[PDB]
């Protein structure tokens, strides 16, 4: 049962791995990006809001 | 599904007669039924309504007091009671079954229809255009309607109906709140409106699409229907 | 020898370390500390749900909307419209304890399990009025904690042996079977484009498949206890897990590493459910503690709490357009949020 | 204020509140319970007795019925679950009573029943939960200590010490070493039980046979005492 | 001795009894909020005895002089000469109650929920009202109206209820004593309550109907005006033994009224 484990490890560690702080920044950017179309960030005014 | 009804013959004036739906192959007791009649050459004319539960019972200007509706989940059947048989009563009374849920689709289907011969407010109006309307195969139809008071509500629901009466059966459902299709309808089919004018298009006319098609507004009780327009 | 294949297994993950320990630069926490934080955030009950006679265990949120599905453990699916707080339907179930639930994309169906080792599938647009049983799932050995839809012919599911499948709906066999836990699995969050899942287990590790070719792609592991809660980031290059240590984690895909943990020296209890918000910039998460609280995402500081439950909180769920967030617990009770 | 189809969404709910509430009551008036034990202990014959006597492949959980004294009742076992136990226990935490059968007569499998009764009696989320245990297999016990093939010293070197407690009341009247035995068994469990009670739970011990007809009696009997203690806490009176 | 001992002893009852009886109205809500239906009749006893304490500030008056309208008059003396029998009959309520859920548990589930206690208060009240609304629709003659009147509220307003709670508490002690899982102690505080609870109610309420028999007794077959108007300011002391008894001996409702407390 050994040999399942040994090969799957050997196919995951054969992956390319990006910087971390380009996963940071692209983060930032996606949470950024997409900043007014969230009404719990930016509270949508009381006319608009279905639960009201 | 199916709605089978009897009950209906010659009557003199002065009498009686107990009308009943038998029901079948789906669950009554979860429905509201409606009582629609249509004279020998016009239009439908709405009568009455049960609720599920027997909770809201709603009748007609024309048959408030003659009229009575009951039914019993149990016997799983409908029965509508009516007195004092006037000469204006000749029509075939039909059994129409309707739910309501966010969602929902009313007046989905629709019986067979009894026949009966008798011997001798601030209503929503409903406007519809010249009946007849000369088609080949191939080709569009624009039906229109109109209403006298805006349909749309706070919602933002516009309550409108679109119904198609072949020269054979009982009228079927085609669209439901101005822009649904219902189940079973071929995509030809599209509806749309404003608020006071409507109007249904037909992208590619077939020989199974003659008949005559009529309108219904469900905003406030009672239900109106309108004269209907013809296609030949 | 096993003793070679354990030694070769020990190198590679050493190996492994090193190339993560060697990926690492910078952390988000350095590059994040030059933003504005979002601030005090003041969400305010707006609804109650009631009607459920034991406490609630699962629920999840419709694609338009409006519309919401939760299971209790009386027995009874109910379906909610969330602007009127009115009941639309209430499937009674043929067994009482059921922990997952799940709504369809297109809206046509709903399913249900629990400790009787099956999935069950409803339909709920028939001719007939009623809602009945479209199909029984069996093949499960332990309990099932959670099922996702893809479509309206295939569902995953995760149990209680070590074991996630797919499933085909028209035919009750099963098609692919996803095997390489230690511990029971209790989470399942299925990927934007509808192509990878993740999955978190008893055995403090959290794994990513592919659906088509039906393998492991890539393990982590950081935790020290339980994972009960998985959510993916809406980019769909990330991920973060909730667990019994009274420790939240955020993971990157692409990196293969954890960027950071969200814990506070008050808190001892541990999270049962993880949901981001729709931009991803506010993390919301369930405690034992009766409360929920809401994390920034980027800063690693509690912006604001959640306190209106009598009892501990289980199930938490944000809307497709973001407007509302729904949480149920313990009481019986489900509370919208705005 | 409201449109048509939508006065007529609202007598949908009220219907379903209807059903709901019918459904509480209904619910309330039955008393759950969980029967839990090893492979080795007949909790089998004890559940197929108790299902002959009143009222599928790879199913995980099995229900039994039963009704005494006009009182419903709810059993539960689990079947197909694997041996990990600390997750699937949360869901039993509004139960009545837990029922624990434990074999009498093995002397080489005990200290695994007595690890498992601590597993279950100190779990965070079976607290203020009552147990009723069931020393099943008393006539094998009986006959073994009888015969003398093997004894029991060795596996527990403190019973030479142990004497019979004076509170002991032998209904049909057998020899003291059988007594002396079970009543040690007993002694232990009793011990590892009210070790850290702390007054939130209780636990009742009894002596059975499987195909003993007075189990339902005294499962009505100890569930008689819990939820009186419970009401006794609620309606402000201790 | 009109103008000493009830003036001092009412004062004190004022000062006492608004705090007291406001705190048992939240922690009874509290209660009626978790589905207990004892809370019901903690909220309406609260809620009379309130009321007997509102109509009190008048009755002050006359005690600083031993006359502003006759309505008024017969406004503020029905519901304070007809408060001292809605909270004994709530009090039996309470005991019937206890007796029904320790004495006799897995049955008569359908009589211990919200709707038929509520049901029961309001039958309660409404008889309390119609029952005693003969002044509705206290001078030196006799012989009349208050020549049965005054014998029957001391028979149907003080014996039955009384009789009531002790053979329900009798009951109760009964069946603790059978089980298994209470220890002595626990026993012992049980007892120890039950037995304040109707000795204070009957060393409150005795005096003044024992007085009221006996005066009417002669008018059938002073001194009685000295000590009779004082045993009317005796049977005040209910009012506030009875928020302590049913509201802060418990350790529950202490901690809700101190939550409560530090969140207001």
């Amino acid at each position: 049962q050994a040999r399942k484990l040994v090969e799957q490890l050997k196919m995951e560690a054969n992956i390319d791995r990006i910087k971390v702080s380009k996963a940071a920044a692209d983060l930032m950017a996606y949470c950024e990006a997409h900043a007014k179309e969230d009404p719990l960030l930016t509270p949508v005014p009381a006319s608009e809001n279905p639960f009201r | 599904v199916q709605l089978v009804e009897s009950g209906g013959g010659l009557v003199q004036p002065g009498g009686s007669r107990k009308l009943s739906c038998s029901a079948s192959g789906f669950a009554f007791s979860s429905f509201g039924m409606h009582w629609v009649r249509q004279a020998p050459e016009k239009g439908l004319e709405w009568v009455a309504y049960i609720s599920s539960g027997s909770g809201t019972i709603y009748y007609a200007d024309t048959v408030k007091g003659r009229f009575t509706i009951s039914r019993d989940d149990p016997k799983n059947t409908l029965f509508l009671q009516m007195t004092s048989l006037r000469s204006e009563d000749t029509a075939m009374y039909y059994c129409v079954r309707s739910i309501y849920y966010y969602g929902s689709s009313p007046f989905d289907f629709w019986g067979q229809g009894t026949t009966l011969t008798v011997s001798a407010s601030a209503d929503i109006v409903m406007t519809q255009a010249t009946s007849s309307v000369p088609v080949t195969p191939g080709e569009s139809v624009s039906i229109s309607c109109r209403s006298s008071k805006s349909l749309l509500h706070s919602n933002g629901n516009t309550y409108l109906y679109w119904f198609l009466q072949r020269p054979g059966q009982s009228p079927q459902l085609l669209i439901y709140r101005m822009s649904n299709l219902a189940s079973g309808v071929p995509d030809r089919f599209s509806g749309s409106g404003s608020g006071t004018a409507f109007t249904l298009t037909i992208s590619r006319l077939e020989a199974e699409d003659v008949g005559v098609y009529y309108c219904m507004q469900h905003l406030e009780y009672p239900l109106t229907f309108g004269a209907g327009t013809k296609l030949e | 020898e096993l003793d070679q294949l354990r030694q070769e297994a020990e190198q590679l993950k050493n190996q492994i370390r090193d190339a993560r320990k060697a990926c690492a630069d910078a952390t988000l926490s350095q590059i994040t500390n030059n933003i504005d934080p979002v601030g005090r955030i003041q969400m305010r009950t707006r609804r109650t749900l009631r009607g459920h006679l034991a406490k609630i265990y699962a629920m999840h949120w419709g694609t338009d909307s409006r519309l919401l599905v939760s299971a209790s453990q009386d027995g009874k699916l109910i379906i909610w419209d969330s602007y009127t707080t009115n009941k639309v339907h209430a499937i009674p179930l043929r067994s009482s304890w059921v922990m997952t639930c799940a709504y369809a994309p297109s809206g046509n169906y709903v399913a249900c399990g629990g400790l009787d080792n099956i999935c069950s599938i409803y339909n709920l647009k028939t001719r007939e009025g009623n809602v009945r049983v479209s199909r029984e799932l069996a093949g499960h050995t332990g309990y099932l904690s959670c099922c996702r839809f893809l479509d309206d012919n295939q569902i995953v599911t995760s149990s209680g042996d070590t074991t996630c499948a797919l499933w085909d709906i028209e035919t009750g066999q099963q098609t692919t079977t996803f095997t390489g836990h230690t511990g029971d699995v209790m989470s399942l969050s299925l990927a934007p484009d509808t192509r990878l899942f993740v999955s978190g287990a008893c055995d403090a590790s959290a794994k990513l498949w592919d659906v088509r070719e039906g393998m492991c792609r890539q393990t982590f592991t950081g935790h020290e206890s339980d994972i009960n809660a998985i959510c993916f980031f809406p980019n769909g290059n990330a991920f973060a897990t909730g667990s019994d240590d009274a420790t939240c984690r955020l993971f990157d895909l692409r990196a293969d590493q954890e960027l950071m943990t969200y814990s506070h020296d008050n808190i001892i209890c541990g999270i049962t459910s993880v949901s981001f918000s729709k931009s991803g910039r506010l993390l919301l998460a369930g405690y034992d503690d009766f409360n929920c609280n809401v994390w920034d995402a980027l800063k690693a500081d509690r912006a604001g709490v959640l306190a209106g439950h009598d009892n501990r909180v289980s199930c938490l769920g944000v809307t497709d357009d973001g407007m509302a967030v729904a949480t149920g617990s313990w009481d019986s009770f489900l509370k919208i949020w705005n | 204020t409201l449109s048509a189809e939508d006065k007529a969404a609202v007598e949908r709910s009220k219907m379903i509140e209807k059903q709901l509430q019918k459904d509480k009551q209904v619910y309330r008036a039955t008393h759950r319970l969980l029967l839990l034990g090893a492979d080795n202990s007949g909790k089998s014959t004890i559940v197929k007795q108790m299902r002959i006597y009143h009222v599928v492949k790879t199913s995980g959980i099995f229900e039994t019925k039963f009704q005494v004294d006009k009182v419903n009742f709810h059993m539960f076992d689990v079947g197909a679950q694997r041996d990990e136990r600390r997750k699937w226990i949360q869901c039993f935490n509004d139960v009545t009573a837990i029922i624990f059968v434990v074999d009498s007569s093995d002397y080489n499998r005990l200290q695994e029943a007595l690890n498992d009764f601590k597993s279950i009696w100190n779990n965070r989320w079976l607290r203020t939960i009552s147990v009723i245990l069931f020393l099943n297999k008393q006539d094998l016990l009986a006959e073994k200590v009888l015969a003398g093939k093997s004894k029991i010293e060795d596996y527990f070197p403190e019973f030479a010490r142990y004497t019979t407690p004076e509170d002991a009341t032998p209904e049909p009247g057998e020899d003291p070493r059988v007594t002396r035995a079970k009543y040690f068994i007993r002694d232990e469990f009793l011990r590892i039980s009210t070790a850290s009670g702390d007054g939130r739970h209780y636990c009742y011990p009894h002596f059975t046979c499987s195909v003993d007809t007075e189990n339902a009696r005294r499962i009505f009997n100890d569930c008689r005492d819990i939820i009186q203690r419970m009401h006794l806490r609620q309606y402000e009176l201790l | 001795v009109d103008h000493l001992f009830p003036p001092s002893l009412y004062i004190f009852v004022i000062g006492v009894g608004l705090p007291t009886n406001c705190l048992a109205l939240w922690a009874a809500y509290r209660q009626v909020q978790q589905r207990n239906e004892l809370g019901v009749y903690l909220m309406n006893l609260s809620i009379a005895d309130l009321l007997y304490i509102c109509t009190l500030p008048l009755w002050v008056d006359y005690f600083l002089h031993h006359i502003h309208g006759p309505g008024s008059c017969k406004l503020f003396g029905f519901i304070f000469y007809t408060n001292i029998y809605i909270s004994i009959a709530f009090l039996c309520c309470i005991s019937v109650d206890r007796y029904l859920a320790v004495a006799h548990p897995l049955r008569f589930a359908r009589l211990r929920r919200v709707k038929t206690a509520v049901a029961v208060s309001s039958v309660v009240w409404a008889t309390e009202l119609g029952a005693n609304s003969a002044p509705l629709f206290e001078k030196f003659p006799m012989e009349g109206w208050v020549a049965w009147m005054n014998l029957y509220r001391v028979f149907v307003g003080f014996l039955f209820p009384w009789a009531l709670m002790l053979l329900s508490y009798r009951g109760i002690l009964r069946a603790v004593r059978g089980s298994v899982s209470t220890e002595r102690q626990e026993k012992a505080k049980i007892k120890r309550l039950a037995l304040s609870l109707i000795a204070i109610v009957l060393v409150c309420f005795a005096p003044y109907h024992v007085l009221l028999l006996s005066r009417s007794a002669i008018y059938l077959g002073e001194r009685v005006f000295s000590a009779y108007h004082s045993s009317l300011a005796f049977t005040s002391l209910n009012c506030v033994a009875d928020p302590i008894l049913y509201c802060l001996v418990n350790e529950g409702a202490r901690s809700d009224v101190a939550k409560a407390l530090h969140n207001l």
